[PDB]
């Protein structure tokens, strides 16, 4: 899917690098996505897809890797 | 009475002011209406702080609650403005205890730090 992608293109950006390849990478533990890019990626997805995730929806424990990220996007689509 | 949670938080101005120049509604995500009707009323220098402030401090509360920010409590539960003196006080949030927190801040960083007490 196009929304696939660009879930993956957004956490290329956020974090500074290609996860496709690393799907169950922990972003926090790692270092490469923090809070703030948590919430920047809840930005992201509502102006580049229209998805609106609120706060209430996002735990971070099952948005922590880009996996995860994608199939709780591509459930709310 | 006894400490419950602690939370502190160290945020990169820059950062912020990155997220506003993009033009993404950071503003409406992390601040209640009331703090947002704050946020409206500054110029560009002291908007950055403020949003950088209550991110921070909303942070640094959902620490010391326990879960970070998410389904537990999101920036809409916690609220903070300031005294006519300038002091900053929680004025809602989701916990049943004291709630203290402090703010301070350089021109590129900001510090909160919160304590809640269990009765
Ligand atoms: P968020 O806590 O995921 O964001 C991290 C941060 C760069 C914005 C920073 O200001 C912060 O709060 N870091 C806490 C994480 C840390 O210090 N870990 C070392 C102990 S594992």
């Amino acid at each position: 899917d196009d929304t696939k992608a660009t879930v993956l293109s957004i956490l290329a950006d956020l974090t500074g690098e290609d996860v496709s390849s690393n799907m169950d990478v922990n972003l926090f533990d790692e270092g490469i996505l923090d809070s703030m890019g948590s919430v920047q990626l809840l930005l992201e997805l509502q102006n580049q897809l229209g998805i609106e995730v609120p706060v209430s929806e996002f735990q971070r424990s099952e948005w922590d890797t880009p996996a995860k990220i994608v199939a709780k996007v591509e459930n709310l689509q | 009475m006894v400490i419950y949670g602690t939370g502190i938080d160290l945020t990169e101005l820059s950062r912020i002011e990155a997220i506003l120049a993009k033009g993404l509604r950071l503003p409406e995500k992390i601040l209640t209406p009331a703090e947002l009707a704050v946020f409206s009323r500054y110029p560009v220098k002291r908007q950055i702080e403020f949003m950088a402030g209550r991110f921070s401090a909303k942070e640094a509360y959902s620490k010391a609650y326990g879960t970070g920010i998410g389904a537990a409590v999101g920036f809409q539960d916690i609220e903070i403005l300031d005294n006519a003196q300038g002091k900053p006080e929680v004025t809602r949030h989701p916990f049943d205890g004291p709630a203290w927190i402090s703010i301070s801040h350089t021109d590129t960083l900001v510090m909160t730090q919160v304590i809640l007490e269990r009765g």
